[PDB]
């Protein structure tokens, strides 16, 4: 679950740097 | 005899009041500690100024050749005399003197300077920016998707969170050669050899003085420093940078990020993920301040938040 949610808030961040 | 001695101590403190509105003329971190006392002959009695190694002191001017005016770099701490160089050395070696005097003859030798062994001098203060310079570490190699990515968002959040109090800019030179020895005297530290350095000393103090120059008006400098990925490459520079960690606790999460981006990004996995273990391996306290939120809304208000608090430091409301 803490994997799982990790993912979703760093790609997020990632995209956000675009 | 002591109206004389009131009078020229009363010069003294006006000159205190007048320096609590002058601009900051220039900053040191400490190399030493100081613990003032009465025979110190403090040009006002009890307002030397406490600081210990490591510290950080805004000057606003030099009062006279033993005694300079100006605040540790914290919440609350207002203007005192602080010593020069030359006082601190006068008192250092009064110090010693002093020790020899209530040294017990019942004592032996001490542990001897080992023969032939090079000491670079210290001096008590390092001239450092007046605005500590932002620097981003983690959570990978800079040069790769994931990293240079992760740290832009955290930039484009400070350009607009602290639009009108932030600079932030390129730098253009390897501002990791920029020791403090090599800047202090360059033709002491000139080696032969078969490097991949990119940029000339010239080059590297030209940036240095670039980066002290934007710090002067004391707005928040960030720099964005694509050679800095570990504190290490800066600690024996005279930048003193705010160095921030953006830190993935989970490696099996770093290796996924990477690999989302593609067979290009994933192919250097190793050398990313041998980077990141790098800066998990680091003592703590060689960064500022360790960002391992996993949502940048979070990383941004604690940083941010550490900034204010920095703004707060750095620029007091007698100011």
């Amino acid at each position: 679950q803490q994997l799982e949610e990790d993912l979703r808030g760093y790609m997020s961040w990632i995209t956000q740097g675009e | 005899r002591e109206a004389l001695r009131k009078e020229a101590e009363r010069q003294a403190l006006a000159q205190l009041e007048k320096a609590k509105t002058k601009p900051v003329a220039f900053a040191v971190r400490t190399n030493v500690g100081y613990n003032p006392s009465p025979g110190d002959e403090v040009p006002v009695q009890g307002v030397a100024i406490t600081f210990e190694p490591k510290d950080f002191l805004h000057i606003k001017e030099k009062y006279n050749n033993d005694w300079w005016i100006g605040r540790l770099v914290k919440e609350g701490c207002e203007v005192g005399f602080i010593p020069s160089p030359v006082k601190l050395d006068s008192l250092r070696l009064l110090q010693e003197q002093t020790l020899r005097q209530n040294r017990l003859s019942s004592s032996k030798h001490g542990k001897r300077i080992p023969f032939f062994k090079k000491t670079e001098h210290v001096p008590p203060y390092d001239v450092v920016p007046s605005m500590r310079p932002i620097i981003l570490v983690g959570p990978s190699l800079k040069g790769y998707e994931v990293t240079d990515m992760m740290q832009k968002a955290l930039f484009d959040f400070l350009k607009h969170r602290f639009d009108g109090r932030i600079s932030i800019t390129r730098v253009t030179a390897d501002i990791s050669l920029a020791k403090r020895s090599v800047l202090n005297n360059p033709s002491k530290h000139i080696i032969i050899e078969r490097s991949n350095t990119r940029s000339s000393l010239a080059e590297v103090q030209s940036e240095i003085e670039r980066i002290f120059e934007l710090a002067r008006t004391l707005q928040l400098v960030a720099l964005d420093a694509d050679t800095i990925n570990h504190p290490a490459q800066l600690s024996k520079t005279s930048l003193a940078p705010i160095i921030v960690y953006i830190k993935i606790t989970s490696p099996k999460v770093l290796q996924r990020l990477i690999k989302s981006r593609g067979k290009s990004q994933s192919k250097h996995l190793n050398v990313q993920i041998a980077a990141s273990e790098k800066l998990a391996q680091c003592p703590p306290e060689m960064f500022d301040i360790i960002l391992d939120e996993n949502q940048l809304e979070d990383a941004c208000e604690h940083l941010a938040e550490y900034l204010e608090a920095y703004w707060k430091a750095t620029h007091p409301p007698s100011s």
